[PDB]
């Protein structure tokens, strides 16, 4: 299924991704030139899509998107600000039609010590721990740290 | 004990040794073995600090491989399979702009 990893511009979204396939990571530039790999987990093979918040990336994410049905919406729990601006936006973006087709397994990153952002806080900031709707999943992490490894692949299995 | 690489900015002495061990010791802590970096396969022949990112560093061994590490990897971030001989040495590219070893 076409599965989308979104998140920041300059995140090194990718960092994570290739950390993820490849173990060892990749530049904290996210993608910027189109990025798909398809992954069997549980032998349904999802093409997981890394999009950098190439400002343009965000815009084009909006542009192209149909054919989705599921997504790891990545967000920073330390980014307090374009986390905010975003929050609204994305939220709604999600509320634009087709993203209602998809469970949001949101990844909260940069949760790591003497500073991050309070799980509960952001949950209630979005009211967003919400089950006013969809199969959701919430997952903690400084994905850049890699934080929740099998749990993702597995919990996500749940359906 | 083959090599020392030092963080200059930050008060550190990094060492690699043939014990197949890299240890970090903290001088301000008065030579603490602050952390041990391991992920070996042979004697540690050389350590060089990417001083550029002091912070990140690279390691050479004659089992032919190079591990580049992150602090959050008391192991390299990865190992790459360099030599067809052994990697005696690792060195950095003077410029900060681009990067060669």
């Amino acid at each position: 299924m076409r599965i989308l990893m979104v998140g920041l511009d300059g995140a090194g979204k990718t960092t994570v991704l290739y950390k993820l396939k490849l173990g060892e990571v990749i530049t904290t530039i996210p993608t910027i030139g189109f990025n798909v790999e398809t992954v069997q987990y549980k032998n349904i093979s999802f093409t997981v899509w890394d999009v950098g918040g190439q400002d343009r990336i965000r815009s084009l994410w909006r542009h192209y998107y149909r054919n989705t049905e599921g997504v790891i919406f990545v967000v920073d729990s330390n980014d307090r600000s374009r986390i905010g601006e975003a929050r609204e936006v994305m939220q709604r973006m999600l509320n634009e039609d087709e993203l209602r087709n998809a469970a949001w397994l949101v990844f909260a990153n940069k949760q790591d010590l003497p500073e991050a952002m309070s799980a509960a806080e952001i949950t209630e900031k979005l009211g967003l721990h919400s089950i006013r709707n969809r199969p959701w999943f919430i997952q903690a992490t400084c994905a850049t740290s890699g934080e929740g490894l099998y749990e993702g692949l597995e919990w996500l299995s749940n359906s | 004990i083959r090599c020392i690489a030092v963080h200059p900015t930050q008060p550190f002495i990094l060492t690699s040794s043939d014990d197949m061990l890299i240890k970090l010791w903290d001088w301000d802590k008065k030579w603490s073995c602050s952390q041990v970096f391991e992920g070996h396969t042979h004697y540690v022949m050389q350590i060089v600090i990417n001083p550029k990112d002091n912070n990140q560093f690279a390691s050479a061994s004659l089992d032919r491989t190079i591990k580049v590490w992150q602090l959050g990897s008391s192991s390299p971030n990865f190992t790459l399979e360099g030599h067809e001989k052994g990697v005696n040495c690792i060195d950095y590219y003077s410029g900060g702009d681009k990067p060669y070893l």
